[PDB]
């Protein structure tokens, strides 16, 4: 479980979605999944975020069994300032 | 899958 603070660039946060409620990342379970971390991009940047990780939340929205455009439209309607609430698996 |  993590905290990042992240500021949002040319190529946008820098990573790449699957997941939630209906759309199944893994069969039985709609959480976010972070699939592909962009080079030399926002996150890859700051480091924190890996691939596998679940998104719980950004900045005040939970993304919690939400519809996978509920999560990106969270992802997407935000200013350069993103928080991010991330469960590291283990 | 979508790209942020």
């Amino acid at each position: 479980i993590m905290e990042i603070k992240l500021i949002k660039g040319p190529k946008g946060l820098g990573f790449s979605i699957a997941g939630g409620v209906g759309n199944q990342h893994i069969p039985g379970d709609n959480s976010i999944y972070v699939t592909k971390i962009i080079e030399g991009g926002a996150a890859h940047k700051d480091g924190k975020l890996q691939i596998g990780d679940k998104l719980l939340a950004v900045n005040n929205v939970c993304l919690e069994e939400v519809t996978h455009e509920e999560a990106v439209t969270a992802l997407k309607n935000t200013s350069d300032f993103v928080y991010l609430k991330v469960a590291k698996p283990t | 899958e979508t790209e942020v």
